[PDB]
């Protein structure tokens, strides 16, 4: 049983009986004070006056503790030979000889306790149990070199096969270790005792007692060794156990209720840790990207504007037909990134060495593209800004922009979002401390170069472009195109789907093993879905098609969707844009991968016995060219 | 009770021992139980005929 | 294994009759890892 | 033992065939019925009208069931105090009460059953297990918000110290946690229940008893606190063990095996998930890019084609000297996204603004080469066209193209594919409704664009080029130059076996911690093929080193390969090339892992505890401000 | 218990004896003798759930003739009092009756049997998982029927023509009822149909209730999400002293720089030339095979410094560029490495007396094609390769410098009036570290780092120029999976106080209270809880805030340690529970998929329409 | 452990005479997992 002891305190009893109990405590029990263990560690002093009395409680012992640390304790009998050697821990700790035997109510509260009631409970105090755990911290510690050797002993020569058996003399493989042996290793100083370290762990390598001439197999973990090796026409079981377990816990890292479910699902549920992305707006178009404002190009009549910064020094603007904007408003916190390498901006009357380019933010009530006179920017500041620097490039007479990194961060909390008649703008763009004539600079401004944005927030999501509070992800399957796509925000849903499906491409490709055009476990629910469809009522013409075409259909389908996840998303897609067919897979996927009964393919299956009796070869032979070398005298 | 339901087809006895071709489960043994039940029901010794080698 | 020494008193490592046959079977293995996880042990 | 019980058929206790047995059911056993239960949390219905009288199976309930409902209960109690003030579960279920002990047979098939007589096992109904599991679930319910509570109130200052002890008077604590704590936290309206929970969760928290004076520890999770606590020279066991565990399943899912075998492996055995890769097809070489083609160069005769869509619109184009095209025979289903964008195709005599892209798929027995006249073109239609839009471009007097995301897929199981003389091809260019004069128009084709393929299935493998039905992975090593690896296909073999390398990469960093020149357990195997290879005879002149050269470039050899995993693939690496140290290497692995006991590195452990002691001074200086700044009074 | 079984030799006998101890063999039970083993629990129960796993399919497995006979583990174990323990003297300190003992021989026999009719029944299993799956057989939540006729008759339409089913429909129809319970075949006899399931255990962990989520759902996710805590190793990168840099150190990813590009003050790995020497000369390098190629060096000219960088190999592409002049044309040209070590720094050299020792590393030839500009030609794509591996060269002397260079190279004298560019090094390059036990700084080998101090002190331009082996691409990497982990464990939406936020608010509240230089400011518990809040959703949204210059709240140490700290102690106090937020989500869901289900089966049951009621 | 004023109680929270003394031994856990796998289970 688990929790701690309980003792009565009132002759009452019952199952809510108020205030009965008591913490039993060491006063009760002298056997379990410190004064009364047996050192046969030695850690208690000897001496009366350092071993302390102070009242101590007690807890229980559970069986799945008792038998973990006795297998910590195999873990130090290994090495019996080295800690003799170096005179630690003589005799060997037994952890039963520190528990002692009561029978009361147990429980980890009085409430638990007052129903409970067992014999021959066995409990420990938190003393013994620290002492205990630190004499095995302790000759752990001990022994680390001589690990690390022993296993540089065993690892330098092939002495496992995954199948079969091979066979070498010993005596050349003992010439073979003297030559290659480093020179600090304990395997040179403690010859014998290596040896009897091997033969515990390996059963292969075999001594003979030269008294009575006698040679036999000395290993004693042949019951694990057994569920390790392959076993003919099939691979080791302890493999196939793992692979389905890890199939399985893929699987469920990845909910298949949120992802496949056909009502909202709020945003924080859906969101998971974002990445960043790269854009370029010039090369961006306006229809495609909803984040995304310019000025109607037919002005021709640019206006240069003064803008003060934070501290107090002015700058000058121009702007002009053209001028692109990025509409801060509806969108999560942000990072953006500017990076200018690589161009040029070099007119007749202006050299970009020693220009600044720098962000501002405009906040007004009038639209972006009613903008003509300069009154109408409302509120504006420079955030921040960076000094430019131009070297010769490969072309003949040009130069290109060094490599430039200005950053911002967009946190709406930071502003007040009160009055709905409020509109946010964004522009990168070059600023002077004195007029820039329009005759002078031609361009709109700096926005052709690389933009890295990257979330600021991984608990809103946004869809085309703009928040949403709560997401529906059955219909976002087959609504989106690449122009769509690619123009999508870092932290949209449809990149939520794709990485949450991921893991479900993984965890199918994992326990497959089909070629081209062939059915499996996993391909069947489509298969089912289309035939049931093909016979419903519809408005088109309608069409028959036999078993074997659409199992070739399903098989299709599901490879194009391990190969590319995202094809779920895409619109237009050949099976994968109906929604039916996503949700009948990402179900069964769970019911595939339950009733497998430690099983792999066949294909798998004779591949494994093939590629295990290569290996078998490949050592012999090596072990052949080892004796023809260092020869047995 | 799991059994066909079918009538025996009556069979004259062959006064000669036939032939009789051995097909192999799936199933092992130690070969040494194997010897030591060929043992058990053995009926040699015994002196057999001869023949002709030529 | 031991190299550079030899002691035949009882254990001959370079000394004849010692047998090396490696197998999948027989195997190597040590206590690498164990049950320790917070829920289980208390 | 599991599965059902059974029982006999009537018999005088000569049971002889598994004809003679029957399962048993509730009615042979009247004391698993639902009107048999003890009723005390109040679940089943006191109404006799509304209890149902009906005859249920029975199943086995073996011991792991039994300890972990047992400790899932105790997960309850935990919360005791809270549960009673809302009155909820006022009597501990109790899992032991529920199950009934018989003498019968055990098994899950008769057969099995007869043979295996049993005495005292433990069996339920459904029902009674359902009822179970539905009051711990409903009492794990009512907690959420109370959880959370607790969560935060423990979480707000570290109540945890790496190593060693720290301290602080409980009343500074109080009124920091007075001061800071949320409105809305259950923990103000109920602090004792609060203060009780937490004495029982952590041990350091002890509350003086006004009544007697006695203060002790009364945490319940001692042996676990002691399973996680770190020695003072040795880190902890739950962490060590964890941290091998991991490395152990990367090392199984990596597939060692696999990925070191001499023979034939098939495709779909060898394929993981695969990703998208990008190009350009007019910087390719085409000696290196094996799969496209090109017309020959210094072709003085243009010529012009037309062609028809899906739709039977007609479209005219031209073919000159450079065109090049792709093959699509032999490299597996795979999708093309072609994006122009940033790229000008701007003359005085042809502007791109407003014209139309296209790709355009020909079938012919000619090979591309020998085309002209169009009389050779063969079947073609056009599978898909977009138009383009110009802007502004960085440099002065010049534009450029806007993004688009031009796609095509392409699945080798449609096409015919009757005529092994047939050749397939596929090209990107412009298309216009008006024949384009060759004077206005010059370039060959518009595959100056960045071009993303991306495979279509998950089990088909390529090499440089062309499909393959099996590989040999161990003759991938040292094969590939590094332009040819710029140019294979996203479905090659040699990246698949990047992938699994890497994840053997992984689990060595993650296992072993050595410096520079330094020997590990995991360069070792290298060094004995290194030994017996410059040994043995070949041809050339043969040069012998010691064991300090050996071991030294044996480790630099691992540390190259776990700094870029990609060096086996590469040809004429300095040691990595070899198959033998790839085969010994990754064969080596699992023994020096699966012989690890329960130790770690040297570095580590000695960083380690440096690390926490540091964590232990940051963590009291914390707490004395925090008692600095909240006098006790 | 464990290990092997022992027998004294003698009578006397003590917890600490020379001698006095002997393996057991196969001779002290009651030819040939082999060693006994102690046998375990873990391993008897989990081979019998091994056998069970055979005998679900008892019928099938009788209809072939297979395993005629049951393997039942628990006859081959021989039960025995002897010493029992891994080495002589736990087996001396040890004494224990009936334990249970085993050959070799006998366990591998047995784990061969249950091998083989694994091996035997795989194309069995494959189309009974088939027969399952083709048509929905579980759901999420509730309950729902379909006709049983209906659906024979569609597993009859669909099933494959080889399935094994379509020859024995009676074994498999028991074997689905023995797997799911919800299968369920009528008795002829009597009249009486009921549940025939052997798993009801599991059936109860993995079922939701009525309004809570699963357990084994729930422990699973806490356990993932300690184990990705567990791995990224918070006392490491938590550290206020020195780490060596083999534990700092994971293993590293390439990076893309272009050399011209860059600015020299941000990237101290970069040496140039002054461009006030205004005058060019030219040099003759002899290769590894005495090849003599000419190549010449001006102003501007920009050379990678090799001294203070791990081990790295760089590879390098040209495609895209120009190069094309009025008297030079890049078409049948020579690219190449060149490799200087001298004595004299390189914003010294102006003859070629300071060009030390050099050598063509390597070298490749260029080809131009046309462009998509008019009259514009472009070069091909190259990868020219290069693996600087110090340990090769001769170090023990310190006056040595050594540079690197990317340039024409030509077997004839190559004009200066001809070509004007400097180098070559306008171009695409990659580098990727070699080592994956050493470690940089800003640009600089660093024998050991200090983790609580990288935070805070690069800007982005810093950032950028960093080599792939920075200690600050790992500081991301190891606080990565800290944040994923989190990301698992939390669903807080804005402005929500969580338990992972509020660390950083309680180091808030105390740096307020304290007395430091400034203007003091005081705040209420609600502003600091929301600055927590909105301090940990910009972390998770993006780890490499952390180490960036200036951030609002993350750039302290103070905070990160309390952060760190604050993961583990609330990851490991939970009780198998859920967010409510999660938990309602999850209810809803799973009654949406059970009413699609449930639609689907009344499709199924419209279709292949089941027999009319007879009478 | 948040603040509650009251007459007289049987542990008092804002009381003098606790003891605050957080160590690595004593540590904090509760029952965050357990095993619950569908072949383990039966």
């Amino acid at each position: 049983p688990g929790g701690v002891p309980w003792i009565a305190v009132g002759d009452e009893t019952s199952v809510t009986s108020p205030g009965a109990l008591r913490r039993m405590t060491s006063k009760d029990i002298p056997e379990t004070a410190i004064i009364n263990t047996d050192n046969s560690s030695g850690a208690v002093p000897s001496e009366s006056a350092l071993v302390p009395y102070i009242d101590e409680p007690l807890v229980v012992v559970t069986e799945h503790a008792i038998t973990n640390f006795t297998k910590a304790e195999m873990a130090l009998e290994f090495n019996r030979e080295f800690l003799d050697k170096m005179r630690v821990l003589s005799v060997s700790p037994k952890y039963s000889d520190l528990l002692t035997y009561v029978d009361c109510y147990v429980g980890v509260s009085a409430r638990q306790a007052l129903n409970n009631f067992q014999k021959q409970v066995p409990v420990i105090t938190p003393t013994r149990q620290t002492m205990y755990v630190d004499s095995i911290q302790a000759a752990l510690k001990a022994l680390e070199k001589w690990e690390i050797d022993l296993r540089v002993a065993q690892t330098l020569l092939p002495t496992n096969v995954p199948i079969g058996e091979v066979s070498c003399p010993m005596q050349s493989v003992v010439k073979l270790l003297d030559d290659q042996l480093p020179d600090d290793s304990l395997i040179r100083r403690y010859p014998k005792e290596a040896a009897v370290a091997l033969a515990k762990r390996n059963g292969g390598i075999q001594w003979m007692d030269v008294s009575e001439g006698t040679v036999m197999n000395e290993a004693v973990n042949a019951v694990a060794a057994s569920a390790l090796a392959p076993s003919a026409s099939a691979p080791p079981l302890e493999e196939k156990s793992k692979l389905t377990e890890q199939a399985m816990d893929l699987v469920t890292a990845a909910e298949p209720e949120i992802i496949a479910s056909l009502a909202p699902v709020p945003a924080p549920v859906f969101a998971i840790p974002p990445k960043p992305a790269d854009y370029n707006v010039r090369t961006l178009r306006i229809d495609e990207a909803t984040w995304l404002r310019m000025i109607p190009k037919s002005m021709n009549t640019p206006f240069q504007i003064q803008v003060t910064d934070n501290t107090g020094t002015n700058w000058h603007l121009n702007l002009r037909g053209g001028t692109r904007v990025v509409n801060l408003d509806q969108i999560a916190p942000m990072r953006f990134v500017l990076d200018l390498g690589g161009k040029s901006y070099k007119e007749t009357s202006w050299d970009p060495n020693g220009k600044k380019v720098g962000f501002i933010v405009f906040q007004s009530k009038i639209p972006f593209e009613l903008w003509t006179a300069a009154s109408q920017i409302g509120q504006a500041t420079v955030v921040n800004y960076v000094q430019l620097y131009a070297e010769d490039s490969s072309f003949t007479a040009q130069s290109i922009i060094a490599t430039t990194s200005l950053a911002y961060n967009y946190e709406p909390e930071q502003l007040n979002k009160t009055d709905p008649e409020m509109n946010y703008y964004l522009l990168a763009t070059f600023i002077d401390s004195a007029a820039i004539t329009p005759t002078n600079m031609t361009q709109p401004d700096v926005w052709d170069a690389l933009l890295t944005m990257s979330p600021l927030s991984a608990g809103e999501v946004t869809v085309k472009g703009a928040v949403v509070s709560e997401v529906v992800p059955a219909d976002l399957i087959g609504s989106y195109t690449p122009e769509s796509l690619n123009a999508s925000l870092p932290n949209d849903a449809a990149r939520c789907m794709i990485d949450r499906a991921s893991k479900i491409a993984e965890a199918i490709k994992i326990d497959d093993d089909a070629g081209p055009d062939e059915y499996s476990p996993n391909s069947v629910p489509i298969q089912g879905q289309l035939a049931i469809s093909q016979l419903e009522t519809g408005y088109g013409v309608r069409i028959f098609n036999p078993k074997g075409i659409l199992s070739k259909i399903a098989s299709r389908a599901m490879q194009a969707f391990i190969g590319d996840p995202s094809t779920i998303i895409t619109q237009a897609a050949p099976v994968l844009s109906d929604k039916n067919n996503w949700i009948a897979l990402a179900q069964g996927v769970k019911t595939s991968l339950r009733t497998k009964s430690l099983s792999a393919g066949v294909k798998t299956a004779v591949s494994k016995l093939s590629s295990s009796e290569s290996i078998q070869n490949w050592t012999q032979g090596f072990l052949d060219k080892v004796s023809a070398h260092f020869p047995a005298p | 009770l799991g059994m066909r339901i079918s009538a025996l087809q009556s069979l004259s006895d062959t006064p000669s021992p036939v032939q009789w071709l051995p097909q192999y489960t799936i199933d092992q043994a130690a070969m040494d139980e194997g010897d030591l039940m060929v043992s058990r029901l053995t009926q040699l010794p015994l002196r057999p005929d001869y023949g002709n080698i030529w | 294994m031991g190299n550079a020494s030899s002691i035949v008193q009882t254990i001959n490592v370079t000394g004849d009759g010692n047998v090396f046959k490696p197998s999948a079977e027989t195997s190597s293995t040590a206590v690498p890892s164990l049950s320790l996880s917070p829920g289980m042990l208390n």
